[PDB]
């Protein structure tokens, strides 16, 4: 009579690594890196805008393209390639950081500044901005002089934030073909645009000269910006060559911001994004995107990493 | 036609669980599987399952970008730092799943050792170790004395002077 | 009123160790400890405590603000960093801590062994296991022969005709 | 006759974390994790100032918050929120940077640059830096040109490192609330200033312009500062709205500095700071404050780690 | 002039091998090695060896420069992610060092219990232990003999008559 | 009769540590830090250049330090630090972005940019860019205005990169001792350079001053560049103080840089660099340099971690 003390064992091994042996095979393992990929934006449970050919940065300043957008509100917000933040060309100072604060906004709203002018003409008009026909930005002025090569008269224009929370201001330098069109258009002498805060201080001048043709121009219109502490007060001095805003931003409350060129899917749930859509996976690490954003698992540079979820496999003598 | 334990094979047949025992009698062979042992050991596996999936909550937004490449100063920097903990998760990583491992095994060895070693103290005198993970029984064991071993049921006394007969002489 | 070692329960009611004797004879029952063993554990834990008080001589300095917010970009670049080097650092304190403390369990459980399977090569052929961590001493063991078990002075020599014949019947 | 081999065990039982269980209970446990914060600056060992009202950059320049700490030396600086480096209006460039270096200078160390100046006022001075009366920057001269609407010569100042450690040198543009301030103060015509080095090359113009009253002013005077390398020359060429410095900066040693809102002990020792205090522990890991200066235990996110200090509690059979 | 085995001491003077045979007999005494047990200790730590030759191929290039100073702020900037980095690298290198060894140490101590268990098995009940490490045969045990345990060859049914007697009495 | 079972054991003991125990004994251990330098730069296989007293950045605009290596090509670059980027005294903006660029380049192409000028010098030298006799820098003119004090007249010229990769492109900006020397040059009236691109926006004036002498000269030329893109053009509209380009440069393909002050040695082969030599290793870390680049083991604080390679060592007993 005999008993014996036994374990289980199968053909079907799976090796996996310890720190002594590489590839001792175990009766089961599971994966612990994720590859599997959702190639749409799960969106699902999250107010999402899909801005196309919006710039994030148009929806300050106002091209054609994101007049959708310009008091947006979103928990989910996505840049598209094809996206401009401009239509007469031109680019922002400090771009990306502005891009990272307008990403966790929850969206903008949007407030009138209250700027009166007199002496001047404000109805500056481009090909560039074509709506219905020749237009501008939406929440910008392009300030002239009055009739052609006549003098600009000096101003000086404030504004203050009399709200709670920091307002986002935005002004644009306008760089003409020549020195002949600058005066054409505010008159000789030269320019000064001087921008003063409580806690910001500079200075602008325009470049008035020859550029490659973007969309046919070859002016240059570049912007600027700051944040606006409540109760604190902006002041434009200036005599020409000034995009004036004409609304202040406010920022929403908090989202995020991805960058993808893959659709969007609202039945879905996720909550780890890349470019190429979405990581849904209670996996501790993944080989997809090193830049995946959001709540996600660590990435890694091996594909597959196995964690033995059964004893060592020893095939039984036949 | 004999039978075998542990040390040098595990059995293909045991479907039911992790651990088991297997007999030969007069009514023949069988085979049967211990639940606390194949259980005790399902739970720490799992238990360490249960460990990685705990989801970090710490969000992390976009730092550079793919469409308008930042300034090249600031975007090396970036790179060289997001490279540089890759590198780290990587080793974390791979150490991790290699520790996890070699103790899983380790575990599911001591579990096997544990019960053989509980059966030993069960049988008392009245048996031998073969050396394949089998103890000789120096007396009758029918089928129902082999459930009593099973269930931790098996009073030595009852068969130690039998037992001790055969071994002896 | 039966007593019962290791396996399947402690003893509340050792105070002066970590690890100790429990007999009954004539002279009643008795409750001592063992130092060697003891002082082989606590050793061993404190060497893991004195390793995780060596201090680091790296010195870190500010490298933003709190009163006056940095630039954006590089400010959430800083921000990027350390809570990714933060996410890796309770990583490895997660780590280290269960990992430790998987050890310092187990080598708990070997030093039981090692003095379970002292006692046992002590006894030789004159006692069995009980499977409750005990041995059943087949001969008169008074409180000296006990204190002789103790203190590794057993000579299983003396007692091994008296043993073996009740043993054998 | 029988003897027992036993363990013991506790009905104090503490759960602690494994591999595999999660709340395991053992007899005996400590904490990794320190939490306990001390609210002083421990400073005894350590020569420690707490500048206050004086802002760091301020004992460069030296308003009059900042006259006690002109050439102070330390081990351990402290920073104060309701510190300031300036009366007059205005903010360093670079200051950060700046910031950084003088947290662990040790102290500085000024010397007299030895400017002489003709045909020209040195004594500008304002209501915002009152020092008993009117007054100004200590180690600064606010130039102007000599009675009123008068033409401000053209001049050329030149200063060598003498010594074998860089010398910390500043100098201020003026920007006036208007071109008729900068012209009563300064004269007509652009106004230029250029500073020399031998590894520094910069070009500085004001920008008169209206700006929100600070202190009840609007004129705004922005710092500049660079290394001069031993036996290496600064020149300075200019024209007008220049703030130029009487002294130089060198520094002293090696220190550490600190912001805090929290007061100082010279009694208790540390060498672990934060805002809110000191963090004393021989443990190996702090859930206080991420931005802990000093020689500290790393930072973690949770609150709690349990290091088993004693083996697993069985309770016994009753 | 009697002999040990481990338990209290190793053996110098076996320079062939990790684990090895002592024995004393009429024709005196001898040393030998164990292949199997020496080669699988051997394996398993060049194992652990050839783990950590597995270089990286993520190439690094400058960050920053050393002939001319970069600017204060993203200098700085670098050398407190560099130094963060490198408190990193030093913690795992510490600490897998120091796992690594203690995981050497005892599955070195493994093999030994291993070999000692598998020649108790052999012996049966022809023998018993001594609590050295070593065991009485109560048979008479040529070099032949001794030679058989080595290669597993020893059949306790040849000798088991003769070794029950001298045991008990 | 007896067996036993035992295992070996040495004198020549050595000392790791363990969770548990630290300096435990051991048969037989290994180093896992490697301290081991080779004090050479090892070559072999590798394409390798030694720039020498030629800046990576001089190897663009070309003064006479960098004049074989104006389209050199290479695996490894070897900057040293008597190199210099310069002749007629003068720094790089953004320097340190373009040596990162530079460094992984594999060297560049030059081509030719086709500029023609008219009424005009172009032979501006000096004697600082000594090359036989006076000269200036190969790749770049120095455009003057005919005589001495004559107008300059104002120009526009423009190039379009034909080519599938970026073209680096660099101007330069000259920095007169005075306004009496900027005028003898390129004649009176304020100076302006403007650079367009078409995503790139910039504009430069001069700054004449007193600067210390620095190879006898206090003029500068301080270097500016961009990259251009595929079929995209530059416009150079300017009047004086203008440094021209004449050639434009393209990457050649992928190589790694070092700083080292170490011989180079061809017959080594290696794959991990500092300053002070090679790592050739096969160790996880070293304690060497923690600013090696290429494919290096990871640095540590500790000189020295011994892996046990062996049992724990018990002495016999005698
Ligand atoms: C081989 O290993 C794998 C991984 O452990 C085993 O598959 C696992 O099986 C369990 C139960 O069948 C799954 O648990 C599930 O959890 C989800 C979420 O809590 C629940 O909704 C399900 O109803 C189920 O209870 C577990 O997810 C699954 N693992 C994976 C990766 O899917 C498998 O059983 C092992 N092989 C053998 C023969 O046991
Ligand atoms: C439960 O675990 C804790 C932690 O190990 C034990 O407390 C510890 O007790 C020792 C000795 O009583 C303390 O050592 C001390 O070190 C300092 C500095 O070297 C010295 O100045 C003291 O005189 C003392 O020797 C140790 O600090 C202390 N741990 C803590 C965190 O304070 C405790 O003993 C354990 N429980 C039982 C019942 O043993
Ligand atoms: C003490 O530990 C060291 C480290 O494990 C042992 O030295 C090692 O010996 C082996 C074989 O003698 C060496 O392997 C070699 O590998 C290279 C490359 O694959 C090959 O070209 C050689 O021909 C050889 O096979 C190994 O490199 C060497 N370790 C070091 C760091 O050099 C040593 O044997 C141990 N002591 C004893 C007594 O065994
Ligand atoms: C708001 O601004 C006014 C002046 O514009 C100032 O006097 C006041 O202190 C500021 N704050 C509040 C809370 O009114
Ligand atoms: C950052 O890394 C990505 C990954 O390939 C690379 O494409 C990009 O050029 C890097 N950034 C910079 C500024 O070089
Ligand atoms: C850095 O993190 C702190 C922590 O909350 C946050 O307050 C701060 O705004 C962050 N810095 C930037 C530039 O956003
Ligand atoms: C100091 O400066 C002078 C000129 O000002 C120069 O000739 C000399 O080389 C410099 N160095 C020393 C050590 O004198
Ligand atoms: C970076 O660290 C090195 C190492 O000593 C130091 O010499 C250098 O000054 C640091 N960089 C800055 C910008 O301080
Ligand atoms: C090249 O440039 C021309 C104008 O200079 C433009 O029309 C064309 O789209 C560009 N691309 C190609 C591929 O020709």
């Amino acid at each position: 009579d005999k008993i014996c003390l036994g374990h289980h064992a199968v053909s079907n091994g799976t090796k996996v690594n310890t720190l002594t042996e590489r590839g001792v095979e175990v009766v089961n393992a599971t994966e612990t890196v994720e590859r599997t990929n959702i190639p749409r934006i799960c969106s699902k449970g999250k107010r999402t805008v899909d801005l196309g050919q919006c710039g994030l940065l148009g929806t300050i300043t106002g091209p054609p393209q994101c007049d959708q957008f310009l008091e947006f509100s979103a928990d989910l917000i996505i840049e598209r390639r094809e996206g401009s933040d401009v239509c007469y060309p031109g680019k922002f100072v400090n771009e990306e950081a502005l891009r990272q604060i307008l990403r966790e906004s929850g969206g903008i709203d949007k407030e009138a500044m209250g700027f009166t002018y007199s002496g001047i003409r404000t109805n500056g008009a481009t090909s560039a901005c074509r709506r219905s026909g020749s237009s501008f930005y939406a929440e910008m002025k392009w300030l002239l002089s009055n009739t052609d090569n006549a003098a600009f008269p000096q101003m000086t224009k404030s504004y203050k934030n009399t709200r709670k929370s920091p307002a986002l201001i935005v002004w644009g330098i306008h760089h003409s073909v020549s020195t002949a069109e600058q005066t054409k258009l505010y008159g000789s002498g030269n320019k000064l645009v001087t921008v003063g805060s409580s806690n910001y201080q500079q200075s602008f001048v325009p470049s008035p000269g020859a550029r490659p043709q973007v969309n046919g121009l070859s002016g240059r219109i570049d912007f600027h910006w700051l944040m606006l502490n409540p109760n604190d007060t902006v002041t434009f001095s200036f005599n020409g060559a000034f995009i004036a805003p004409d609304r202040a931003s406010f920022l929403r409350g908090k989202s995020m911001g991805i960058q993808s060129g893959v659709q969007v899917d609202a039945n879905c749930e996720g909550d780890c994004y890349h470019s190429g859509g979405t990581i849904i996976s209670n996996l501790p690490f993944q080989n997809i995107d090193s830049r995946a954003v959001g709540k996600c698992p660590r990435y890694v540079k091996q594909r597959s990493l196995l964690l033995a979820t059964g004893m060592k496999n020893v095939p039984e003598i036949p | 036609g004999a039978i075998a334990g542990f040390i040098e094979n595990g059995w293909e047949g045991l479907i039911d669980g992790w651990y088991g025992f297997r007999h030969q009698n007069a009514q023949g062979e069988g085979t049967a599987a211990d639940y606390k042992s194949t259980q005790s050991a399902i739970d720490q596996i799992t238990g360490k399952l249960n460990r990685l999936i705990e989801k970090t909550n710490q969000q992390f937004e976009l730092i550079d970008n793919e469409f308008n490449e930042v300034e090249k100063q600031i975007g090396n920097v970036i790179n060289w730092t997001r490279d540089s903990i890759t590198e780290v998760w990587s080793y974390n990583a791979e150490l991790l799943v290699a520790m996890e491992n070699q103790h899983t095994i380790d575990l599911a060895d001591s579990e096997m050792d544990k019960l053989y070693e509980r059966v030993k103290r069960q049988l008392r005198e009245n048996a031998e170790e073969d050396g394949t993970g089998c103890f000789e029984i120096f007396h009758k064991c029918d089928d129902d004395c082999m459930a009593s071993i099973r269930n931790n049921t098996y009073d030595h006394s009852k068969y130690r002077e039998e037992a001790m007969q055969n071994r002896i002489q």
